[PDB]
């Protein structure tokens, strides 16, 4: 998930 | 942290975390404007993710809960931002400082969503919505839209934002009755922003059945 | 409009007196049988909702076209908050009727209703944890009727302010402080955003699942 | 519209 990566 | 903030420190923290106003690559098809709106929303999602990190209480949530809240509210947050920028432009939606559209420039079925966004913008204009109140409503949308789709910590932050909204209306000279009425008026609009997002997400899935890797994963979250 | 001249207690008693009755369903399930019971129940509840809407203070003062638009927008929302209110004292179950008490596993009888069933249960537990009172429920339900289609107008917002004055007046009698009053007011109205979400997702399947009145109510969202 | 009829009776 790109959203999970950008949030990390 | 968030529970140990004053109402004034809550306002300054939200105002300091505001994302910038992005420009589009404008200057026209129905699919050329959709490319401009999709490209703009895609670049706005990058700033929204980093804006959500700076919302008080959001980092305290788990990574799975942060992903969930943004997946459910990303279109709501984009819409209330568009509606806020369009306050000073009656009958027009300011997607970008160089992209200002009215009814006629609105795609198969997107006219109904356009009129609802305009009606929401005129409603904010009649209320004379303040930027201090806007940043509170936008952060309420982020924490509330997915709180029942998973909680005590999130509702505690929501109560503090309510205290912050009431604190702002007391500074504006409003009486106690006027504070409760305006607070109710602002939160009922969030019910309409949820409605616009649901109808918009429905129209966005029909176009995928006819972007970028992030906007597709955001769309797939709503099935 | 005689609704604006009403006091807070007169507003409450007028809403409590206008409450529709709790209907029964037709005396294991399948996809078409459960949808048949729910459709038949919702179709009969629409008749009581329409007469309940006339008794909401200020609704009669609207034109016939504005009355139709508000009911067409919020009819599923009003059915859901009523179902959620009935299911408060039944954790983990949805009380559609006194003789129709369904749980999660019953929602799997039709493909796609489990998601709405879980959201309805979460809303019921949310009201249950808030100790939602009947006087507050009838205020929230009338707000849905007037607010859900107001932006698709000065009289409606004037009546909406009266219900807010009614809600705060109810919380003051319960002993809540000034801070507790606006916090609970904000908590109750934010749930309306989820009720709107449940109605939008539920309506989405309903005009794909396809009573002439229930069809005209359904076509109004296409 | 049936809703028109039921709103007047
Ligand atoms: C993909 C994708 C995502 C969103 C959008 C849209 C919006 C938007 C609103 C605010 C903003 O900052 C950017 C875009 C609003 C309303 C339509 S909707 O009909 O897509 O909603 C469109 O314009 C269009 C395409
Ligand atoms: C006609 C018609 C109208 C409404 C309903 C519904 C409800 C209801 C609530 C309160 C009440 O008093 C009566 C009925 C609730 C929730 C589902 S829904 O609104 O979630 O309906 C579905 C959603 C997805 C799928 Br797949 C199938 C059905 C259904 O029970 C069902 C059929």
């Amino acid at each position: 998930k790109i959203l999970h990566r950008l949030l990390q | 942290l968030a529970l140990s903030l004053t109402a004034d420190q809550m306002v300054s923290a939200l105002l300091d975390a505001e994302p910038p106003i992005l420009y589009s690559e404008y200057d026209f098809s129905e699919a050329s404007m959709m490319g401009l709106l999709t490209n703009l929303a895609d670049r706005e999602l990058v700033h929204m993710i980093n804006w959500a990190k700076r919302v008080p209480g959001f980092v305290d949530l788990t990574l799975h809960d942060q992903v969930h809240l943004l997946e459910c509210a990303w279109l709501e947050i984009l819409m209330i931002g568009l509606v806020w920028r369009s306050m000073e432009h009656p009958g027009k939606l300011l997607f970008a400082p160089n992209l200002l559209l009215d009814r006629n420039q609105g795609v198969e079925g997107m006219v109904e969503i356009f009129d609802m966004l305009l009606a929401t913008s005129s409603r904010f204009r009649m209320m004379n919505l303040q930027g201090e109140e806007f940043v509170c409503l936008k952060s309420i949308i982020l924490l509330n839209s997915g709180v029942y789709t998973f909680k005590d910590h999130i509702h505690r932050v929501l109560d503090k934002i309510t205290d912050t909204l009431i604190h702002l209306m007391a500074k504006a000279g409003l009486t106690l009755q006027q504070q409760h009425q305006r607070l109710a008026q602002l939160l009922l609009i969030l019910s309409h922003i949820r409605h616009m997002s649901n109808k918009g997400m429905e129209h966005l899935y029909s176009m995928k059945c006819k972007l970028s890797d992030l906007l597709l994963e955001m769309l797939d979250a709503h099935r």
